[PDB]
């Protein structure tokens, strides 16, 4: 069970319960994580990474706990930020390998074909990239990386339907190598296309779950 | 009803609001300290024509000061008093270049000037708005400078001449920045081109002044110095800077008229497709992030220290003997000789500059966190202390190397001046390297802030300013000797002879280490918030 | 006919034919504009605004031409960028009201309810806004304005499904006041929900068009 949360609670200012009684269980599949912007999906992803500490409940990421074991557990994990923000002075090739090398590594054979079919130009400084091309850097860095667990967060933002289809096919290919995926989409069409066993959260709680 | 200049005033008001704090600061902070700080300070130091003649002869008999500020043509109060304000031309050039590039480029680069353009604005409303803002700012600072100078007992005509010279120096570089803003899609590249033009103008003027003076006529800086305020005003050279500004404004409009809003006229150099062997960890990444700032600050501090080494010998013979000088350089500055007790003032301000350098490189940590790029780094297999050790490592090491190179340059210049370098370089290097405990603070302060109050991280700047104030306003006045210990620069000992106890160095180092440790420990247990 | 392009051509480097033989006709409806990222949709939208000049063909925006009449025609037009950085020192309300004293006018009655139901806080500075809240500023500024033509470009990027539904309902309300809309989505679910008479472009040409 890569992810098993039940009972999660967190108050931020104490003026914002962002979490009360949250639940989630993943087993080696693709899981949809649905809810509004203020419902606490970002807080849950940032607690799964060592970034934020929880007030209560059990969080158990790949066996260990995300807070203390935040360095040993992060090499079997890839992450795509909701807002992909990069370094303006670095080219695309140097950010797809700086990110992968500070995680679990990069597979060159997969990296070459991913660059070939996302149609990226990795000799371009990242300042000149558009938003469709800024997302491709993160997607290539995450999808060509040892990772038994992918934490995507709005993975396809700014991508034309063709690159959407390519990304869906890549996720389908990854799913049968034993890679567990979290989508957290905001676009229910791709969630319906890819994921089974969605979970819908309203305020801090999970109001619905299942296939 | 609509033209190519529609929305010029609305865009101007947008620009004026968007920098309603910085613009009044650098307008007042560059104009009022002309009569109240420069001329007042020469009145205090040189109260008689006899002292001013000696000062003018000193200036004219030293290539370093005649290159850093220019020559002095007579010993009037105004001329000698304004010979040192001459760097205000370079400062107004820097300010107007930054303003124009900020409000023309870096506003297209962020996509804001396509949302603007999609409104009812003309094709030349952005360029005209920014040009008008910078021309108005230059005219305002020149007028305020002239108004301040006219409240003193100096030549009334020279005050107006210097104010107009400052305004024209601002306008010429407003024009050059407007030209450069059309040259590249990158704001950094346009800033680099504009500042390279400013730097080569400064170099031409400096080489000319420390020589026959012919080459100095080929630089827009230098047209401002050759107006000769208080030394016989040549008003006809002001229209020599008006023609250049007009030609460059016409060229800027011509370049704007034949390029699209997104980008123009220079493609960018591609780069590399793989992240070398060094981009594999936070240290190699922060080296790439910081090396430009390290190079710039280190070159600046080396050039700055190289200035003092030649303005030490030749600073005994010429001061107000038994005046505030010779009674100030002793108390703030350590008692003893007058050459040795002056390196302690040059380097206790090459240490303040290095402290600002350190604060910038440590605030890059807060920039990385709030820019959403630290949760990308810390979502990898990067320790929370391994990050924040790269930015600390380069902040501290860059401050140390910049201060040590400043000391080496100053010692080399001083030794070349007085006969032999082998006897003066070690003392100057010691004076430089003893400032390190007080420049590594304000890196410990910023780290302590980033970890215990991340949103109150930039206030470190104020703390630095506070220290500077507590060093000046307090050590030049009869302020009590119990709140003068609250800033670290007064406690730096002096190397040479004796009275070198090395105890405050240890206390400052311990304070720095304790603050860094508190910052790291409080970052390791803190929510990375964005 | 608010928009009528047929024959549009443009070479940028004069080695990159972005546009060859482009066609588009709009009449008072909602129109879908589909294609990949490099197909020339961005170039067409920036030629419709006075930003870029065309090499050939006829472009006809609201009767006048977009190049010379770029100031008189921009008053009846609202635009939502595909990506814009908003001024960091200005609040949300300040930005909304400024982009209105420059488009010419705002409707306060519509602005109040739009702020109420998009759930925006028009007092925080724009630097503090998240990805979802940055899009709401542009959407509120464009949907509360006297504009007989809306040029949207990825209008809902970073919006959770609830705000997606609210945006769709707002577009539906606008469509029956006589407002013509261009969507240019990249999300075919909302295009199918809102638009009729889509047009699909491949390289510079329109390869398909119709209801
Ligand atoms: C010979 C051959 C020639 C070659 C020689 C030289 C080659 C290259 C030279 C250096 C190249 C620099 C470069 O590449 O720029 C990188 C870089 C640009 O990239 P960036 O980092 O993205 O820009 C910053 C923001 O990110 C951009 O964000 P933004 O666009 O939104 O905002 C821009 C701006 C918006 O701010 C504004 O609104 C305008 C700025 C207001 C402040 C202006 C300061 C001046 C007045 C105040 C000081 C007066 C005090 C005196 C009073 C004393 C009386 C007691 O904000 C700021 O950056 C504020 C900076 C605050 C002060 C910076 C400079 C300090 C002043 C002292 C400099 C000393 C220079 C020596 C002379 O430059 C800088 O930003 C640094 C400033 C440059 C200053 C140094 C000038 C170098 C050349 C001068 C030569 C003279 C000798
Ligand atoms: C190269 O950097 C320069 C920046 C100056 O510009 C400018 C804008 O910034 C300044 C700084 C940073 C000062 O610290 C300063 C100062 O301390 C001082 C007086 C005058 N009163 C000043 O005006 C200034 C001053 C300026 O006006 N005087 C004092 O009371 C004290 C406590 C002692 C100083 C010693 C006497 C005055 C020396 O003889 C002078 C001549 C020099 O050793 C230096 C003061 C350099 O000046 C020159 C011309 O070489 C100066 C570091």
């Amino acid at each position: 069970v890569p992810i098993e949360i039940r009972g999660l609670t967190k108050h931020f200012g104490s003026v914002r319960a962002l979490d009360g009684l949250d639940l989630t269980v993943r087993e080696g599949e693709v899981h949809g994580f649905l809810g509004p912007n203020g419902a606490g999906k970002s807080t849950t992803l940032r607690i799964l990474l060592g970034l934020v500490k929880a007030d209560g409940g059990s969080v158990r990421l790949l066996g260990g706990d995300p807070w203390t074991d935040a360095v040993d557990l992060h090499r079997h994990i890839a992450y795509v930020p909701g807002d992909v923000t990069l370094w303006p002075s670095l080219t695309g090739g140097e950010t797809i390998d700086l990110l992968a090398r500070m995680r679990g590594g990069i597979d060159n054979a997969r990296r070459a074909e991913l660059i070939e079919r996302f149609g990226l130009d990795p000799t371009k400084k990242a300042r000149t990239y558009s938003k469709g091309n800024r997302q491709k850097v993160s997607l290539i860095s995450a999808l060509s990386s040892h990772a038994t667990l992918l934490l995507l967060d709005e993975p396809s933002s700014g991508l034309d339907p063709l690159m959407e289809n390519v990304f869906q096919q890549c996720i389908g290919e990854a799913r049968q190598r034993g890679v567990t995926v979290l989508l957290s989409s905001h676009i229910l069409a791709e969630t319906e296309a890819l994921c089974e066993k969605v979970t819908i959260i309203r305020a801090g709680k999970t109001v619905e779950s299942g296939s | 009803r609509g033209s190519g200049f529609t929305g010029t005033l609305g865009l101007l008001r947008l620009y004026l609001r968007r920098d309603r704090v910085s613009l009044p600061l650098w307008v007042l902070l560059l104009s009022v300290p002309l009569a109240t700080v420069y001329i007042a300070s020469v009145e205090t130091v040189y109260p008689d024509r006899s002292a001013r003649a000696a000062a003018a002869a000193a200036i004219m008999a030293s290539p370093a000061q005649r290159a850093l500020y220019g020559p002095v043509y007579n010993d009037s109060l105004g001329a000698v008093g304004i010979w040192k304000a001459g760097m205000f031309h370079t400062l107004i050039a820097v300010a107007v270049i930054l303003t124009v590039i900020r409000h023309t480029r870096a506003d297209e680069e962020s996509g804001r000037a396509e949302l603007i353009d999609s409104t009812v604005v003309g094709r030349y409303a952005n360029l005209t708005g920014a040009l008008l803002l910078s021309f108005g700012a230059s005219i305002a600072t020149g007028a305020i400078g002239a108004l301040g100078l006219l409240a003193t007992d100096v030549a009334p005509a020279g005050s107006v001449a210097f104010g107009v010279a400052l305004a024209a120096s601002g306008m010429v570089f407003t024009a050059v920045a407007a030209v450069a803003a059309q040259l590249s899609p990158s704001a950094r590249f346009t800033r680099a081109v504009a500042f390279a033009v400013l730097g080569t103008a400064f170099a031409l003027r400096a080489i000319g002044d420390a020589g026959s003076g012919t080459l100095s006529w080929c630089s827009p800086l230098g047209w401002s110095l050759q107006v000769r305020p208080y030394a016989g005003e040549r008003w006809w050279v002001l229209l020599l800077s008006l023609a250049t500004a007009a030609v460059l404004t016409v060229l800027a409009y011509r370049l704007r008229a034949g390029r699209d809003v997104g980008a123009g006229l220079i493609a960018e150099r591609p780069g590399a497709g793989t992240a070398g062997p060094m981009l594999s960890e936070p240290f190699g990444l922060a080296w790439r992030l910081n090396r430009g700032s390290l190079l710039l600050w280190t070159v600046g501090l080396c050039l700055y220290g190289l200035v003092m080494g030649s303005v030490v010998h030749g600073i005994g013979d010429q001061l107000g003997d038994n005046t505030a000088v010779r009674d100030i350089v002793t108390r703030m500055g350590g008692t003893g000789a007058l050459e040795q007790a002056f390196l302690a003032l040059a380097f206790t301000m090459i240490g303040m500059v290095a402290a600002a350098f350190a604060v910038s490189l440590t605030l890059r940590l807060h920039q990385e966190e709030t820019g959403l790029r630290a949760e990308t780094l810390l979502a990898g297999a990067v320790s929370r202390t391994h990050w924040l050790a790269s930015h600390l490592a380069m902040a501290l090491a860059g401050s140390a190397v910049a201060t040590l190179i400043s000391g080496v340059a100053a010692g080399l210049a001083y030794g070349m001046t007085v006969g032999d370098v082998g006897g003066k370089l070690p003392t100057v290097v010691g004076t430089a390297a003893v400032q390190l405990p007080a420049v590594w603070l304000l890196s410990a302060v910023t780290v302590g802030l980033f970890g215990l109050a991340p949103r109150f991280t930039p206030v470190a700047w104020g703390v630095l300013v506070g220290f500077i104030a507590l060093y000046l306003l307090g050590s030049l006045a009869g302020f009590p000797q119990m709140l003068l210990n609250l800033e670290p620069f007064a406690h730096i000992p002096r190397v040479g002879g004796g009275d070198f106890t090395a105890v405050p160095l240890l206390w400052l180092l311990a304070i720095d280490a304790a603050l860094i440790t508190l910052g790291a420990m409080a970052f390791r247990r803190r929510d990375v918030r964005c």
